[PDB]
C-alpha cells in the first residue's frame, strides 16, 4: 500500500516500440481464472485497467501450477522482453555461473512473488499492457497493466538483484560452495551434497529467505509421502551422447549392412573421420535382402574402428555465446523422444533422450511439452538460456494445448518442423 | 447537448507536429454551407471559433450524399490521423454469430452521432483546427476547432467505445441481466424479457443513456426483426445469411469466379455442403483478371452441384452452455472433408469445411486428423469449449495410424461412427526384408537437359528389364521404376530404391493424389500383400546400385 520503493528509471532499446502482440484466445474455465486472478491484482494494486491511449500488449495464460492445483496467471513476455532487455542485459547483466552444470544436484526455486513489491517507472508500465479475452470478441476485452515488477519481465529481475543480492549473501556467506544462479524468478542452487543435506540445507535457505523479506518458496514435499514430482533436483553432473551405437548384428544380411551404411553415410556428416566405403563393397551385390555376408577382413576392421569412433567425440564443442544455440526434437518410439542442442549442424554440443512410455498418459503433446521444458532446463543449468525449439508438431496443434500441460514460468521460442527425419534411427 | 464524460488524452506521434494542410478553397457557394453548418456545430458546442493562436489547419469538405435532403459536411484529417498515436484496437475480432446464445427479445439502437456528443480531449483540438474562407478574395479564414470527436480522426472510434463502454456501466450494473454489444455506432441489446417488459428496461436504459446527451431517437425502441449483421441474418432464436445469389453467365472471367468462390465460402458456415475445389483450383492461374475463364465441365458440376443446395434456404439454431457441442465429420469427396457442429438432434448450430492443404500428397486420415483440429480451434474461439467428437473412422486405425506417424497430435474425446467415406488404412508396408520375395535394386535417372531418361532395374535372379521415357526427370522416374518393380513383382517383394524422395513419399503412405504415376504405385500397394521396400545411397558405390546405374549408358555416357 502507501510504503513504496524508487523507480529505477527504465527505457526500451533505442529506436524500438512497444510490444503488440495478439491475444491468443483461451478456454471459459481459463478466462474465469484469469477474470479472478487479476482483479485480486487490481485489488492489490500491483495491476490497473487502463484505456484506449494504449495500443500495446503481450500474451497471456491460465496455468495450473505445481500439479494442477489451482490456477496461474503467465504473460507471454517473450517480445518485450526481446524489445527491452536485452541492450538491457548490457547494463543489469545478471551473470551466469558456468560450474553449476558441473555440480552434482541442483534446485528450482520461483522466486517470483517477491517483484509484486517494487513500483516500476511510470513511463514504462504502458508496455505491461495485456489484455484478457471477452469468449468469442462479444466484449472489448479486460486491459489492465501493471505497477509493480512483472514476473515474466526479464527487466524485473534484473532489477530486484540489489535486494536479491544481500537476501541471499549471508546464506552465501555459510554456505560458498553453493552455487545459486537466478535466471528471471527461479533459484537454481547447485551443490555436491547428498540428498538429505542437500534437501535440508535447502529449506534453510527457504526459511531464510522467507525471513528476508516474504520470499515465500513453494513447499514440495511435506513430511507426507506422494506420487508427487521428485522435485527439480537435477544432477547436471549426468548428461552424455552415448546411445548411437552400431547394431551388434553378429547376423549381418545385405539388407543389414546397407541400413549399417546408411547410418554411416550420414554419420559421417557428424564425424569427418569416419569412411565406409569398403563395407560399401560388402554389399556392391543384387542379391536378396535377408542374405549373411560379413567376411571381409578388412572391412570388419572398419566396423569396429568407427565402430568406436563414436566414444572419441570431435572438435564440435565451441559454445559460442554469441550464436544462438537450437533445440531439435525426434519423436521416438512409444513415449521414446530426442532431442540436440547445437549452434551448428553437426557441432551439437550436447544431445540426449526423453523416456516416459506412452501409456498412463500418451498424448504426444503432453510428453513433448514436458520434454520441451526438461530440455529448457539443461540449456539454461548450462548457458544460461533458452534454445531455439524445432518441434516435430504441427503449430496449429500445439498452439492449442501445450499451455494445457505446461508447468514453468518463461516460454522459449520455438517452431514446428514438417519435415519428417531421415535422422531417424535407435539415436 | 453532449456527455460531461471524463476525456482521454491524445498526444501526436513523438516528434511529430500539427498538419499545416490548407485546402483548395471549394465553391464559395458550398462555402455558406460550411458556415451555417458550423454555426449551429459551434451553438451545438461541438466547435470552438479560434484562428490567431493555432497554425494547424485541414481542409473543409461539402456536398450532398446518399438519401438526404440537405448538404452534408466533411473534413478527413488524414494528415493528422497519421501525426496520430496508435490506440487500442477497436474490433481485433468479430463475435461468431453460431456463438451467440438465444434470448426472447432483442432491439438496436442507433447512437446517432455518436462521436460528436464525445468530448475530444481539451488540448488535441488545436489541432482539429480548419479552415472556410469567406469568398473567393474577400476572406478572414474563418477558423473553428473541434471540443467533441471529429468525423474523420484516427482515435475517434477506439475513444468513443471506450467512452460508451463506461456510461453503459452503472446501468448494467443495476440492470445486470440484459446483455449489451456495441457496434460501431449502434447498440444491441436483447434479454428474455416479455416484449412489452423488454420495452419497459429499453427506456429505462434509453433515457439511462440520454442522460449523457446521448441521442437514441429509437420510438419505442425501433428495430427490423431481420438484422443484417457482417452478412449475416439474426433474430433472438435463430442467424443465417440470406442474400447469396451463385450467378450464372457465360462469358465467365476470373473476377466472377473468385466472387464465386467467396460467395460460396460464405455460406458453408450455414449450407451443409458446400463444395468450392475445381472452381479454385481454376482460379490458380496469375494476376490477369480481365481475362475468361475456361469453367471446365468438373467446375459446372460442382457449381450447379452446389447451385442446388443454394437454392433450397436452411437456417442456423444459438448457444445455450448448458449443453454439450458436437463436431460430426465426413469426407464428401477427394480432398475435401465436412463438418457439423450440433447441441441437441438435427438443430443446425454450425457448418464448414476443411480444405485439404499444402503439401501436395497427404493420407486422408492425417488429413481428417488436420481437419479436427481446425474444428477444435472454433469450438474454443465461439464457445471456448471443446465439441465432443463423431469421427467416421476405427480407432484400431486411428491409433495405430498416429502411433506411426513421425510428428505429433491429440485426437481429442470421439467415437468411431459408422457412415459412407471411411478413413482407413489402405496400403501398409513391410518392416524386415521380405525373405524369398524377388529383391529389385530399382533404378532410373535422366539428363534434365534433355528431358528424357529411363526407368529399370535388374532382380536378383539376374532378371534385367529398361523403359526409355521422354519428358522425365531424375524424380520422375525413380517413382516409375519403382512402379514398374511394383507391376513385374509378384504378391511379396523387396523393392530397392537410390531415391532420397521417393523414399520419402511412399513412407509418407500418401494417397489420393494428381500425380497419376505415384497414384498408380499407390493402388499397385493397395492391390499388394506385401511390399518391402527400403532405401540406399545412389552413388555411395553400392554394387547394388553400380550396375542399375551403370545401365544408364544406353541414353549416354558420362
Ligand atoms: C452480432 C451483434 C451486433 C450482436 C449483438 N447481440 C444481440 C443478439 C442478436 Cl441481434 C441475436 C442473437 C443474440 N445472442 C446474444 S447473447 N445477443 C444476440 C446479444 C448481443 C446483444
Amino acid at each position: 500500500p502507501i510504503s513504496p520503493i524508487e523507480t529505477v528509471p527504465v527505457k526500451l532499446k533505442p529506436g524500438m516500440d512497444g510490444p503488440k502482440v495478439k491475444q491468443w484466445p483461451l478456454t471459459e474455465e481459463k478466462i474465469k481464472a484469469l477474470v479472478e486472478i487479476c482483479t485480486e491484482m487490481e485489488k492489490e494494486g500491483k495491476i490497473s485497467k487502463i484505456g484506449p491511449e494504449n495500443p500495446y500488449n503481450t500474451p497471456v495464460f491460465a496455468i495450473k501450477k505445481k500439479d494442477s492445483t489451482k490456477w496461474r496467471k503467465l504473460v507471454d513476455f517473450r517480445e518485450l522482453n526481446k524489445r527491452t532487455q536485452d541492450f538491457w542485459e548490457v547494463q543489469l547483466g545478471i551473470p551466469h555461473p558456468a560450474g553449476l552444470k558441473k555440480k552434482k544436484s541442483v534446485t528450482v526455486l520461483d522466486v517470483g512473488d517477491a517483484y509484486f513489491s517494487v513500483p516500476l517507472d511510470e513511463d514504462f508500465r504502458k508496455y505491461t499492457a495485456f489484455t484478457i479475452p471477452s469468449i468469442n470478441n462479444e466484449t472489448p476485452g479486460i486491459r489492465y497493466q501493471y505497477n509493480v515488477l512483472p514476473q515474466g519481465w526479464k527487466g524485473s529481475p534484473a532489477i530486484f538483484q540489489s535486494s536479491m543480492t544481500k537476501i541471499l549473501e549471508p546464506f552465501k556467506k555459510q554456505n560458498p560452495d553453493i552455487v545459486i544462479c537466478q535466471y528471471m524468478d527461479d533459484l537454481y542452487v547447485g551443490s555436491d551434497l547428498e540428498i538429505g543435506q542437500h534437501r535440508t540445507k535447502i529449506e534453510e535457505l527457504r526459511q531464510h529467505l522467507l525471513r528476508w523479506g516474504l520470499t515465500t518458496p513453494d513447499k514440495k514435499h511435506q513430511k507426507e509421502p506422494p506420487f508427487l514430482w521428485m522435485g527439480y533436483e537435477l544432477h547436471p553432473d549426468k548428461w552424455t551422447v552415448q546411445p548411437i551405437v552400431l547394431p551388434e548384428k553378429d547376423s549381418w544380411t545385405v539388407n543389414d549392412i546397407q541400413k549399417l551404411v546408411g547410418k554411416l553415410n550420414w554419420a559421417s556428416q557428424i564425424y569427418p573421420g569416419i569412411k565406409v566405403r569398403q563395407l560399401s563393397k560388402l554389399l556392391r551385390g543384387t542379391k536378396a535382402l535377408t542374405e549373411v555376408i560379413p567376411l571381409t577382413e578388412e572391412a570388419e576392421l572398419e566396423l569396429a574402428e568407427n565402430r568406436e569412433i563414436l566414444k572419441e567425440p570431435v572438435h564440435g564443442v565451441y559454445y559460442d555465446p554469441s550464436k544462438d544455440l537450437i533445440a531439435e526434437i525426434q519423436k521416438q518410439g512409444q513415449g521414446q523422444w530426442t532431442y540436440q542442442i547445437y549452434q551448428e549442424p553437426f557441432k551439437n554440443l550436447k544431445t540426449g533422450k526423453y523416456a516416459r512410455m506412452r501409456g498412463a498418459h500418451t498424448n504426444d503433446v503432453k510428453q513433448l511439452t514436458e520434454a520441451v521444458q526438461k530440455i529448457t532446463t539443461e540449456s539454461i543449468v548450462i548457458w544460461g538460456k533458452t534454445p531455439k525449439f524445432k518441434l516435430p508438431i504441427q503449430k496449429e496443434t500445439w498452439e492449442t494445448w501445450w499451455t494445457e500441460y505446461w508447468q514453468a514460468t518463461w516460454i522459449p521460442e520455438w517452431e514446428f518442423v514438417n519435415t519428417p527425419p531421415l535422422v531417424k534411427l535407435w539415436y | 447537448p453532449i456527455s460531461p464524460i471524463e476525456t482521454v488524452p491524445v498526444k501526436l506521434k513523438p516528434g511529430m507536429d500539427g498538419p499545416k494542410v490548407k485546402q483548395w478553397p471549394l465553391t464559395e457557394e458550398k462555402i455558406k454551407a460550411l458556415v451555417e453548418i458550423c454555426t449551429e456545430m459551434e451553438k451545438e458546442g461541438k466547435i470552438s471559433k479560434i484562428g490567431p493562436e493555432n497554425p494547424y489547419n485541414t481542409p473543409v469538405f461539402a456536398i450532398k450524399k446518399k438519401d438526404s435532403t440537405k448538404w452534408r459536411k466533411l473534413v478527413d484529417f488524414r494528415e493528422l490521423n497519421k501525426r496520430t498515436q496508435d490506440f487500442w484496437e477497436v474490433q481485433l475480432g468479430i463475435p461468431h454469430p453460431a456463438g451467440l446464445k438465444k434470448k426472447k427479445s432483442v432491439t438496436v439502437l442507433d447512437v446517432g452521432d455518436a462521436y460528436f456528443s464525445v468530448p475530444l480531449d481539451e488540448d488535441f483540438r488545436k489541432y482539429t483546427a480548419f479552415t472556410i474562407p469567406s469568398i473567393n478574395n474577400e476572406t478572414p479564414g474563418i477558423r473553428y476547432q473541434y471540443n467533441v470527436l471529429p468525423q474523420g480522426w484516427k482515435g475517434s472510434p477506439a475513444i468513443f467505445q471506450s467512452s460508451m463502454t463506461k456510461i453503459l456501466e452503472p446501468f448494467k450494473k443495476q440492470n445486470p441481466d440484459i446483455v449489451i454489444c456495441q457496434y460501431m455506432d449502434d447498440l444491441y441489446v436483447g434479454s428474455d424479457l416479455e416484449i412489452g417488459q423488454h420495452r419497459t428496461k429499453i427506456e429505462e436504459l434509453r433515457q439511462h443513456l440520454l442522460r449523457w446527451g446521448l441521442t437514441t431517437p429509437d420510438k419505442k425502441h425501433q428495430k427490423e426483426p431481420p438484422f443484417l449483421w457482417m452478412g449475416y441474418e439474426l433474430h433472438p432464436d435463430k442467424w443465417t445469411v440470406q442474400p447469396i445469389v451463385l450467378p450464372e453467365k457465360d462469358s465467365w472471367t476470373v473476377n466472377d469466379i473468385q466472387k464465386l468462390v467467396g460467395k460460396l465460402n460464405w455460406a458453408s458456415q450455414i449450407y451443409p455442403g458446400i463444395k468450392v475445389r475445381q472452381l479454385s483450383k481454376l482460379l490458380r492461374g496469375t494476376k490477369a483478371l480481365t481475362e475468361v475463364i475456361p469453367l471446365t465441365e468438373e467446375a459446372e458440376l460442382e457449381l450447379a452441384e452446389n447451385r442446388e443446395i443454394l437454392k433450397e434456404p436452411v437456417h442456423g439454431v444459438y448457444y445455450d452452455p448448458s449443453k454439450d457441442l458436437i463436431a460430426e465429420i465426413q469426407k464428401q469427396g477427394q480432398g475435401q472433408w465436412t463438418y457439423q457442429i450440433y447441441q441437441e438432434p438435427f438443430k443446425n448450430l454450425k457448418t464448414g469445411k476443411y480444405a485439404r492443404m499444402r503439401g501436395a500428397h497427404t493420407n486422408d486420415v492425417k488429413q481428417l486428423t488436420e481437419a479436427v483440429q481446425k474444428i477444435t480451434t472454433e469450438s474454443i474461439v465461439i464457445w471456448g469449449k471443446t465439441p465432443k467428437f463423431k469421427l467416421p473412422i476405427q480407432k484400431e486405425t486411428w491409433e495405430t495410424w498416429w502411433t506411426e506417424y513421425w510428428q505429433a497430435t491429440w485426437i481429442p474425446e470421439w467415437e468411431f461412427v459408422n457412415t459412407p467415406p471411411l478413413v482407413k488404412l489402405w496400403y501398409q508396408l513391410e518392416k524386415e526384408p521380405i525373405v524369398g520375395a524377388e529383391t529389385f535394386y530399382v533404378d532410373g535417372a535422366a539428363n534434365r537437359e534433355t528431358k528424357l531418361g529411363k526407368a529399370g532395374y535388374v532382380t536378383n535372379k539376374g532378371r534385367q528389364k529398361v523403359v526409355p521415357l521422354t519428358n522425365t526427370t531424375n524424380q520422375k522416374t525413380e517413382l516409375q521404376a519403382i512402379y514398374l518393380a511394383l507391376q513385374d513383382s509378384g504378391l511379396e517383394v523387396n523393392i530397392v530404391t537410390d531415391s532420397q524422395y521417393a523414399l520419402g513419399i511412399i513412407q509418407a503412405q500418401p494417397d489420393k493424389s494428381e500425380s497419376e504415376l505415384v497414384n498408380q504405385i499407390i493402388e499397385q500397394l493397395i492391390k499388394k500383400e506385401k511390399v518391402y521396400l527400403a532405401w540406399v545411397p545412389a552413388h555411395k558405390g553400392i554394387g547394388g546400385n553400380e550396375q542399375v546405374d551403370k545401365l544408364v549408358s544406353a541414353g549416354i555416357r558420362k
